[PDB]
RNA sequence: UAGUCUGGCACGGUGAAGAGACAUGAGAGGUGUAGAAUAAGUGGGAGGCCCGGGCCGCCGGUGAAAUACCACUACUCUGAUC
RNA sequence: CAUCAUUCUAUGGUUACCCAUCAUUAGAGGAAAUUUCCAAUAAACUCUGGUGUAAGGCUUAGAGUGAUGGUCGAGGUGCCCUAUUUAGGGUGAGGAGCCUCGGUGGCAGCCCCACCAAAUCCUCU
């Protein structure tokens, strides 16, 4: 009935609210950032290995299916 | 509905008692109408032709060039040309005061077409309508609106009101704006139909007094 | 076409209650945004208005139109008689 | 290349009340249900002209200019039926008529996400 319209790279803005907005939520999986960020499941996960190398997000535990990062703590 | 009894048309003297105030007044008429359709075809549109200049006091302009630059220059009058206009009737949205600034235009003879511009029929559809003539009078031909007689449109609350007279002139000119006045709104009549009940006669201010 | 059925009119009237009318007389009355203000609507109008001084406005501003100040009539509801 | 607004020049245009539209009248136009067809059938409403009234640049031609090189935000908009009646169950079509960037919640404001209504009905099943 309805067809989501997803981005396959970053548009100038996609780019800059990833690299914002991303730690500023509380939870980081590549299933909210293809939800919210407008994006596809594997952009998703491919915009967070490179987030994980900056020191913004915090890997929790990572399996297969599904890996849960978080916002880089208060202390 | 023929209405007139000229028998004993004084008592106009009777001015200190009916005037305490001071200043320049407009004397004024209104007159009781029953049954009247503005939705259909009732034409009550058009003038009551007085002669003797009841004398109105608003802004009148004039547009052209004719022999009538050396006519109105003893009427100290408000002249304008056509490269005053490119900026006058086009300034009009933005800025927001009535940007005429005259409560009249004109059209005259020997400028046929006065002006077939943008603000032409821009001129002639916002009201106070460029209608008074100067053809060829050529005696004054621009203060003979402010010398000559009143005008009247039908609408859709059907109430008439005009002003028969004036401050400042003499009182034998509102006895004669009863004689060449109200003699011919019973000859300029149709089916509207005997339109005259009463005429409620009223200077600017003042009592309810009769004369049928 | 007789007769009959039916409506109007005349003969043909007094009185009470009630209604919808309409002439004589009345209040409150009208909300596109918006200008600070329930724009009825026109001839307005930069001047009036009150016991020597004071407010209402022009404008800024909504909108062919903004009051102090003269009248009539549109026309919705309550309600008054020779 | 399409489009809207804004400022300046076209031997260019009706105003003794018109312009947009509220009104009305004169005129050209169809899908699906209903299959295996064919042409029907018959709307709802939509325009130009005309008259009374209420906006104002019009609508025509030139160039500098907002902000589009693509647009508006793209969503809410119905009847039927039930002792789930602030709830619950249906899903045919083809047309016209209006509020704002919602008010809150949850990783709180953006990007999602749920909900509380804005103005809707006319009819060919």
């Amino acid at each position: 009935r309805d067809k989501l319209n997803n981005l396959v790279l970053f548009d100038k803005a996609t780019y800059d609210k990833l690299c914002k907005e991303v730690p500023n939520y509380k939870l980081i999986t590549p299933a909210v950032v293809s939800e919210r960020l407008k994006i596809r499941g594997s952009l998703a996960r491919a915009a967070l290995q490179e987030l994980l190398s900056k020191g913004l997000i915090k890997l929790v535990s990572k399996h297969r299916a599904q890996v849960i990062y978080t916002r880089n703590t208060k202390g | 509905s023929r209405d007139t009894l000229y028998e004993a048309v004084r008592e106009v003297l009777h001015g200190n008692q009916r005037k305490r105030r001071k200043f320049l007044e407009t004397v004024e008429l209104q007159i009781s109408l029953k049954n009247y359709d503005p939705q259909k075809d009732k034409r009550f549109s058009g003038t009551v032709r007085l002669k003797s200049t009841p004398r109105p006091k608003f802004s009148v302009c004039v547009l052209g060039d004719q022999q009538h630059c050396d006519e109105a220059k003893a009427v100290d009058i408000p002249h304008m040309d056509i490269e005053a206009l490119k900026k006058l009737n086009k300034n009009k949205k933005l800025v927001k005061k009535l940007a005429k600034k005259y409560d009249a235009f004109l059209a005259s003879e020997s400028l046929i077409k006065q002006i077939p511009r943008i603000l032409g029929p821009g001129l002639n559809k916002a009201g106070k309508f460029p209608s008074l003539l100067t053809h060829n009078e050529n005696m004054v031909a621009k203060v003979d609106e402010v010398k000559s007689t009143i005008k009247f449109q039908m609408k859709k609350v059907l109430c008439l009101a005009v002003a028969v007279g004036h401050v400042k002139m003499t009182d034998d000119e509102l006895v004669y704006n009863i004689h060449l006045a109200v003699n011919f709104l019973v000859s300029l009549l149709k089916k509207n139909w005997q339109n005259v009940r009463a005429l409620y006669i009223k200077s600017t201010m003042g009592k309810p007094q009769r004369l049928y």
